This record gives C-alpha cells, structure tokens and sequence, in this order.
C-alpha cells in the first residue's frame, strides 16, 4: 500500500477481490497479465516493508521475503533493484527509473511595496529632506527679504522644490546673502539624488545576482538551506558510501549540524520544507518527488538532475516459468509507451495543481499614485481658488493671533518632548527555529535624559544616566544640547515677542525675536540628525549576532519635537510678516 | 533517454528598440498618457482662475520639457498650477533614476536564457525546427508515440519542408550550429551531454528525458558469465564506480570548462 | 494589480469630474441667457466648447490604446454625436467653436437645452462608472 | 549622508550672518 | 547632393531665381541627414555581427575602417556647412530684393 | 594554469592525496595539455 502504486479505492468493503484497489500497479499488474497470461489475484504485503535480510536471524522480511519464503508469485510493486535482493529473487529490466532528487518550497512571488521606491533611502533621510525644505525655504526668505522683492515665502518654497527636483529655477537670488543659501542646498540636492540612484542600482544588481537553486553543485555551496534525508534507508546510506566530490561536499554537512536535518518518515519531510519558508532542501527519491509536486496545495517542486540512477522491477521467486514471459512483458510494454503512459495519468492527468528583468507597475506605483493624488489635489485648490476671488470681489489682526498661538504650542509641544521620556524603543531578544516565534528578552522605552525598561528580564524599574556600571548608554548623549538649545532660542523668541505684542511700538524686538524662532529649528533639525545619526552608528555595530535580533522604534515625544520644528518655523515666518507689515505701516 | 539539443545562447543581438528594456512597456504607456493627463490637468487650471501663457500648447511643452530634466523658459505662478508641476517633477526624478539604475543591473549582471526549455515548450513553437536522424530509434519512438506532445512533435517534422531529419548524427550535430538557433535535434542524452563537453563548447542540453532506456552488457542466452556479470553490474553501481566513470570521460576529460564588460556598441 | 489599464480608468476619472463641472458651469450659464447679457454669455460659452469635445477625443484613443473594447465602445456613440455636432454651423465668423453664428441664438433655444441635460446624463454616469471600473481592475 | 545636513545647516547659518553684515554695513553708511 | 547641386549652380549662373536656391539647399541637408543613418544601419550592422563570434577562444577578430570611411564621413560635415550658408544665401538675396 | 615539478615529492603529493581541494587541483593537472608539468625549478619560474 503505497501512493500512486497500489491504493485503495473509495468505494471498496462493497467491494472485494482484485477490484477494490487501483493504481499504478495494478494498472501494470493487469497489462503483464494480458501479455503472460495469468488469473492474477493480488494480495498486499502482510508486514508492510519492502525486504531486507534480518542481520541477526539471517530471516527475510516484505515482498522479497513473501517470495523467497513461499507465498507469492509475483511482487509488482517497487522493488527497488538492489544487489542484496538480486541475490535471491530475480527482478525484470527496470519498468521505472528514478534517482536521488532535491525538494524544495515553491518560491512563492513577492508583491512589491506600494512605496517601495522609497527603499534605496531609509525613511529618516525622506524625513529629514522635507525638515531640510522648508528649513532653506524660510532662510531663503529671511535672508532675501531683509536685504535689497520676489522672493516672498510663496516664491521662496518654490524656488527650493524647483531645486531639488533638479528642474531648472525660473529666479534666482541676486546676493550674496541669498546666493549661498542657494548654493548649499544645490549641493544636497547632488548628493542626495546621487546617492538615490546609486543605491537603487545597488538594489536592483544584487536582486539580479541571486540565482536559484536548480543543481546538487549549486545547493553543494550555501550552508542558509538545510539539506536533509530519510534517518533509515538507501538515501542516507548514498552519501556515506559516496566518492564524488559534490556528494563528499553534501555527506560532510548533514555529519555535522544540529538542529536535525535527518527525519525519520517522508511526510514530515514534506512538512519541514513546507512550513521553513524556503530554508530546507529535503533529499527524496525522484518518484515520490515528482507526486508530492501533483498534489495537495502546490507548495514543493523538485529541482535539479537526479543524483544517481536506480530502477524498479517485478520480482518472480528464483526460477519460476513466468520469470521469462514477464521480462519480455516489460520490455514490450516500454516500447509500445504503456509504461509511459501509465505514469502520466497517475502522476499527472489525475494530478491535483495544473500543467521578465524589468521594472513593471508594482515596482514604481505609488509615483502614480502621488501624480493622481497630485493632480486630484490640484483641482481641489482650483475651485477655492475660484470661489474665494469671486469673494474677494464682493491683516494685523489675523497675524498676531496666530503667530502667538503657534508660538506657545511650539513652547508646549517641545516642552512636553524635552522632558518626558518617550523618544526610543529598544527591543533586542533571540528567535526560535521550527516556530519561527520572536521571543521578547528586552523592551525599553527610554528618552533623552531618564533611561526606563518595561520588560527587560522583567525589569519594570527606571533608570537614569547616574554615571551607571547588549546597548551603549551615551549614544543619545552627544545630541543632547541641541534640543536644550531648542528651548533658550524659542523661549528667548517668545521673551521679545510678548514685548514686542504688548508693546507694538518696538519694531526691532519683533523682528529679532523672530530670527530664534527659525534658529531654534535650524538646531533642531542637526538635534534630530545627530540624534538619528547616533542610533544608525550603533546598530551597524550588531557583530552580525546570527539567530538574534533588533528593533528601534520612535514615540510620541519625538513626533512632538519634529511637530514642533514645524510651528517654530511657521511662527517664525509670520513674526517676521508682522515686522513685514508694522514697519510698512509705520 | 531521447533529449533535446539546442545551440548555446549567446549574448544578443540589439534590437531597434533595445533601449527601452529596463521599464517595462506597460510602464512607457504609462509615462505617455501620463503626460498627457498632467498637460491636460495644467491647462485646465491654468485657464480657470486666471493670473495666460500656458494654453494646451505651452503645457504640452512644459511638461515635456520637466520629463527630460530640462525644464522651461516658463513655470506656473499659481498654487493649484505649482501643485501639478510640483508632482510631476517628483514623476520625473524616480522614473529617470529607475531607468539608470536598471540599465546598470542589466550591464553588470549577464543573464542569459534559454528559448525552450522542453518538449512541451518545443511543441507549441514553430520558429524553431525539430530534427532527428532519419532511420533510428529516435524517428520510430514518435512514430509510434501517443500519449499528448510527442504525438504534436511528431505531425510537425512528419509535415514540415525542408524535410528536417538527417541522416547522420555529426550532421544533425552540424546542423545546430550553422542554423543560429533555429534548429534543436534530438539526441540521446549520453550523446548531448557529450557534445556539450566538446570544444567549440557551442550546444547545450535543455529539459528532462523524454523517454527511458538502458545500455546492457550482453551474452549469449547460456553462457556462464551471464550471472556473475549481473551481480557485477549491481555491485559497482552501488558503490559509485558507474557514477565514477562517466564523470572520469564525460566530465573531467572534456574541454568546457563548467564577466568582460563589452563597452556600448552603436547597435545598442 | 496596477496595469495600464487601471491607469486609463484612474486618469479619466481625473478628467471626467472637470467634466461635470463643465456641465455645472454651463447649464447655469445657460439659464442666466433666459432670466437675463446674451453677447457676453455667448462668448465665455464658446472658450469651454473645444476643450470638451478634444478631451473626450483624449478617451477614445486612451481606452483603445488600453484594449478595453467595452469601455471604448460605450462613448464612440458619444464621439459620433459629438462628431456630428462640430459640423452644423460652418458659416461661423472665425470664432473658435460652437453656439456662435447667430449670435442671439433665440429661435429654438431647446436644441442647446436637451444638450445640457444629456451632458449631464453621460458625465454624471461615466463618474459612477469609471469609478467601480477601477476598484474592478485593482483587486483583480 | 549626515555631513551634507552639517554643511546644509551650517551653510544657512552662514548666510544669515552675511545679511546681518549686509544691513549693518547699509544702514550706517 | 547632386540634385541640390544642380538647382544651387542654376541659381548661380541666374541670380534671380531665389526659389531654386533655397530648395536646393535643402537637399544639402537631406543628404547630411541621410548620411547619418547611413553611417548608423552601416556600423550596427558591423557590430550585430561580431556579436556572433561564437565565443572562439584562441581565434582573434579586428576591424579597422579606412580612408573612403573618412572621406564619407568628412563629406557629412561638408554638406552641412554647404547646406547652411546656402540658406545664408537665401537670407541676404531675399531681403535686397 | 596551475604547475609543478615532473619529478619529485610536489607531483607526489597531490597523487596520494585525499583532500577535496587537492583533489580538484590534481583532476586539472592529470588532463591539460599545454604542458603544465616543468622538469626544472628554473624553468618554472620563467613560464611565470
């Protein structure tokens, strides 16, 4: 009882005799019957076992021991030939051939990222990029609006996005206070664009580098996919036998290494190449190789020229006068395709699954994306634009209130930040195999200046720096002035700018306070860089730590202090348009 | 077995179009209409809620001028018209820094394929022609076959002029390497995979067996060898001698063995 | 997921809701002609007529190219009763396209205002229509 | 790519200064 | 060329006929512009077949083009310049009639 | 092109030996025919 060689049917116990098993074998067992001409009745092997000689008791056992030892006639059936059994029994020429032959997991395509354009710079370069835009945006403002026009804060994040995206600038700054802001922020855009396109091209080689397994002297080489055969039988007794050089290669892994690569039954080597995501090579013979395939959900597929070369055959006792009739039956059922045949509609047409080096659209799909939801945005702004100037047609107050407002939020946003402890998360631990589950051994939620676990080997107590005693403790450290700085600018702001609210004569308390307001940004953004520079330079430094792993992840005090970047420069953009307005009217 | 002989694949031949392989064509559709869906788009808004200079022919020339990274004498001045510029010169930059470094992993890696890579894969072409010697046991295996393909690859050469079958196997062998991969014979597989370790190094072997068989060392029907022989056989395939010898003459004493950067030729 | 056909349907989704605002711009337009100004109605009516028939004539060409057979096939009857619509009034002084020959169009006044209900018949139609179609070829 | 934020940030606040000299030096003169 | 040589010489030897110039100088152009491609179909079709070298390790190839190669080539830069100043031509007899 | 002396304990040793590395090296030098075995140290240092 064997799968496709001999199975039962359905339908059988309502049936009996010859007719409640099909298959394989008996398909053949009827055609070498015709030829011979036989009353066949077949029976199944008693123990289950194909035949082996009992060391100790010298006692054969199976379908070569049911017909040395009496009862059996005939044994159609896989029989491997071997040179212990051909000793005994008398096989026909091989009515199957088969070898030695690797499965592996189907390889399961991967739909691309929506963004996955995004991948050549981590999201903390497109973060910083849009900080670095709107921080030059207002310089460039303040530095062209102050000197001896059309460099306005409308003109002025135009000038910027025309400069990044390398298409030419319609104006262009006139001074030499204006010309250097123009000129550094052409020098992050080379470098920037220049290092996109590197290390996409970086990507997209290496993508291409990776051939698949498709040969023994290829799977020879890694060491990421486990190889394995069956604990107890001809495959693993091959390759310690085995004087070629590839299969010397193969013999010396699988001595050696131990989570176990040798499984003791061939359905849970199924499983093992089944449920390890591509990282087992599972070592069966070529016919159960290439049925398992033609099956239950198509998750395996063979790969590669079959290692060595065996048969199968029929297995008449010693000398009995249908051992003649039936190897002439075998060699005229091969040539007339029967035994060809036989295995396509088995193997296959009672099968159960079936039978471009290019960026395509799931590569590049979400700049379609942002161009649709660009140009639906667009339209969206030309009906208010519409709308509002008909309104237009049928100042100091607007200003003031919304430059304060912005002003005592940027003070409340970062104040919250710079205190409370919520910046990082640190959550290194180790992996489990045959599971795969990620098992936690450190969590962390630490900020800027007190330092907390929350499950590190269940440590539910805070720290702080203390000068105390796997992480480092001064790497956030280093940019530590910076969001320190980013209280005495913005605080100092805010100082002139009350006076200069509550006193609106002082022109020049105004426009002065409004200059700490970016300052206070432009610190923040290298507060952010060189905080985010320190956790990257850490984390390289992992020692390659194989079967471990680490995760950063960033809090809600961090998002105060970026959104804060936002509203010191948006309230130091309208200081200044108070200064704008009050020495006009002056 | 019976397998399938086709010429080595070289590098190429560059077509007129070959420079437009590293996005994909459906990705040169995409880039075509949406060039014309961003002129639209700018010429509606520029038109409504006037400033002028952007009819429907200067933003046709805008934004093909903001594709090839050279942009304009002109450019919007208006917040919904910098808007649809704005994105569009973020199209721009990925969709031109995706062709470059495509193009790089084209150059530097080489990735060859194969045209066919089996009997079912030869059965439905018919810009390759079949070919087998014209009196052997290859031409009678698909005379008498049935089953589903070989039965297809039979009808073909039964039919198709110039009458592919040879007559000689050094002939067949031949006509592989003179019709520039328009030929694949079929061999036995002990002949292909010998061929394939021959200098010029010029065929390969492509797909599985398509039927089985055997070699045999005879005797006379009587003969005392007979028996020994047999377990003789059964005794050095076990061990790996078989296996030893054929790698010893196909695989060692053979002359094919087992990345040069050719500059950009005018073709490509 | 994302073909080129999907981008066809996303793009004249894009188009077609401008469209329906040529609709809505046009068929308040016309009515003002009725309670009220038919020199200056009568121009900023003919500065909207060769945008709408060139920008559908953008859609027959995008679902060809796209091989959506159906989808082309439901607006070439639109085409040919915009085709047909060009060539009515070939006596027109220069002027850039139609409802300006006569210029105090008054007489019949209906068959400009079928018109203005049958554009926004199609229009608000295609917007329903070309919306599912898309939500269709995504998760396909 | 840190250092092209270490120039860019320094290279606004260079520039700042010049419009401080600029309007200082205008002004009186 | 030798069509823009005829209507440019009978434009010479009859000055009036500004006509015959200008037309004649366009063909100066469109045999520049036909001998690009005629360079271009000409070299890739060399290079599409040493291509097929079949690998021939131990065998060497060599191509070298010659002096009527430059002489094609230096005739593309002649019609050219002939083509302009032609037009040029046409330019200055155009405005003093 | 690998090399060694046609006489002498260099030959003999990637003969006897059973190391997959030098097994490979001598399955080269048993079947190359530029010759690759010298009989002089002097020589050998030339054909470098």
């Amino acid at each position: 009882l064997e799968s496709p060689y001999v199975m039962m049917k359905k339908n059988h116990e309502m049936l009996e005799g010859n007719e409640r098993y099909e298959g394989y074998c008996v398909d053949l067992a009827a055609e070498i019957a015709k030829h011979c001409g036989f009353k066949y009745k077949l029976t199944i092997v008693g123990d289950g076992k194909y035949g082996a000689r009992d060391a100790d008791t010298k006692i054969w056992n199976g379908m070569v021991g049911e017909l040395v030892y009496g009862k059996a006639d005939i044994a159609i059936a896989p029989l491997t030939i071997t040179l212990v059994r051909e000793e005994v029994i008398d096989f026909s020429k091989p009515f199957m051939s088969l070898g030695i032959s690797i499965m592996i997991k189907k390889p399961q395509k991967s739909k691309p990222g929506v963004f996955s354009f995004l991948d050549p710079l981590a999201y903390e370069i497109w973060m910083c990029i849009v900080f670095a835009y709107i921080g030059v945006s207002v310089v460039l403002f303040l530095v062209s609006r102050f000197s001896p026009n059309e460099f306005g804060i409308f003109n002025s994040l135009w000038f910027s996005l025309g400069a990044f995206m390398q298409q030419g600038c319609d104006i262009s700054p006139r001074s030499l206070s204006g010309r250097i802001v123009g000129g550094v922020w052409w020098f992050f855009t080379l470098i920037i664009i220049s290092s996109y396109t590197a290390n996409l091209a970086a990507f997209l080689t290496v993508e291409r580098m990776v051939s698949p397994i498709e040969s023994a002297e290829d799977l020879s080489k890694q060491t990421e996919i486990a190889y394995g055969t069956l604990d107890s039988g001809s495959t693993k007794e091959f390759f310690r036998r085995s004087k070629i050089a590839v299969f010397d290669k193969m013999w010396t892994y699988m001595r050696s290494a131990e989570p176990s690569v040798f499984v003791r039954t061939t359905a849970e080597g199924v499983a093992r190449v089944r449920k390890s995501k591509g990282k087992y090579a599972y070592l069966l013979e070529s016919t159960m190789n290439e049925y398992i395939e033609q099956r239950k959900p198509c998750d395996t597929m063979k790969v590669g020229g079959n290692l060595d070369s065996k048969g199968y055959g029929i297995a008449t006792p010693k000398g009995s006068s249908l051992g003649t009739p039936v190897n002439l039956a075998v060699l005229k059922l091969s040539e007339q395709g029967v035994l060809d045949k036989l295995k396509n509609k088995w193997w296959y047409d009672k099968g159960e699954c079936g039978a471009t080096s290019a960026l395509s659209l799931s590569n590049v799909a979400g700049v379609f994306y942002i161009l649709v939801g660009g140009l639906g945005l667009a339209m969206l702004v030309a009906l208010i634009e519409f709308c509002y100037k008909s309104r237009a047609e049928a100042g100091r107050k607007a200003l003031t209130l919304l430059s304060s407002v912005f002003a005592v939020c940027g003070l409340g946003l970062l104040g919250i930040a710079v205190s409370t402890d919520y910046w990082l998360y640190l959550e290194e631990g180790i992996i489990l195999p045959q599971n795969q589950s990620t098992e936690v051994k450190m969590s962390l939620h630490s900020g800027l200046w007190r330092v907390c676990f929350l499950a590190g080997e269940e440590r539910g107590r805070c720290f702080t720096i203390e000068y105390v005693m796997v992480n480092v403790l001064k790497m956030i450290r280093s940019a530590t002035p910076f969001p320190l700085v980013s209280l005495f600018f913005m605080f100092i702001g805010f100082i002139l700018s009350n006076i200069g609210h509550i006193r609106p004569h002082r022109t020049i308390l105004a426009f002065v306070s409004g200059i700490f307001f970016i300052l206070s940004g432009l610190s923040l953004v290298v507060g952010l860089v060189l905080y985010i520079s320190s956790i990257n330079d850490e984390m390289l430094n992992r020692t390659k730590d194989a079967e471990t792993y680490f995760n950063y992840k960033y809090g809600w005090s961090f998002a105060f202090a970026a959104i804060s970047f936002l509203l010191t420069e948006s309230a130091g953009v309208m200081s200044v348009y108070l200064f704008m307005k009050r020495y006009t009217a002056e | 077995g019976i397998s399938i002989m086709i010429k080595k694949p070289q590098k190429s031949k560059p077509g007129v179009f070959s420079f437009l392989d590293p996005l994909a064509y459906e990705i040169w559709m995409c880039i075509v209409f949406a060039y014309i869906g961003v002129s639209v788009v700018l010429f509606l808004v520029s038109r409504f809620s006037p400033y002028n200079e952007f009819g429907i022919f200067n933003s046709l020339w805008f934004s093909l001028g903001a594709f090839m990274q050279q942009g304009c004498d002109i450019s919007p001045r208006s917040l919904s018209g910098r808007i649809v510029g704005g994105v569009w010169w973020f199209f721009t930059l990925i969709i031109i820094s995706s062709y470059t470094a495509n193009l790089a992993a084209f150059l530097t890696v080489e990735r060859m394929v194969s045209p066919i890579e089996s009997a079912e894969d030869l059965s439905k072409q018919t810009e390759i022609a079949y070919g087998t010697l014209d009196s052997g046991s290859t031409k009678e295996f698909f005379r008498r076959s049935k089953i589903a393909v070989f039965d297809k690859m039979w009808t073909y050469m039964r039919s198709a002029e110039p009458s592919v079958f040879v007559r000689t196997t050094a002939e067949g062998v031949a006509r592989v390497r003179k019709s520039k991969g328009k030929y694949a014979y079929l061999l036995e597989s002990t002949m292909n995979e010998y061929i394939e370790q021959r200098k010029p190094c010029d065929t390969m072997k492509v797909g599985g067996n398509l039927d089985s068989k055997g070699y045999g060392i005879a005797t006379p029907k009587g003969s005392s060898l007979g028996t020994p022989v047999n377990l003789a056989v059964l005794k050095l395939s076990e061990q790996g001698v078989l296996d030893k010898l054929k790698n010893k003459w196909w695989y060692d004493k053979g002359e094919c063995g087992a990345e040069k950067t050719s500059a950009l030729s005018l073709s490509n | 997921a994302f073909t080129f056909a999907a981008f066809c349907y996303m793009l004249t989704l894009v188009l077609c809701a401008s469209l329906i605002f040529f609709v809505i711009w046009h068929i308040i337009a016309f009515d003002e002609l009725r309670t009220d100004n038919i020199e200056r109605i009568c121009c900023l009516l003919r500065k909207l007529v060769v945008p709408e028939y060139s920008i559908h004539g953008l859609f027959c060409l995008m679902f060809l190219c796209a091989a959506e057979w159906v989808t082309l096939g439901l607006n070439i009857p639109l085409l040919f009763y915009h085709l047909w619509r060009y060539f009515h009034r070939p006596a027109d002084g220069s002027e850039v396209m139609y409802d300006a020959v006569s210029i105090m169009n008054a007489d019949i006044l209906n068959y400009c205002q079928k018109e203005s209900w049958c554009k926004l018949a199609f229009y608000l139609l295609s917007f329903f229509y070309y919306l599912y179609s898309m939500v269709y070829t995504l998760v396909s």
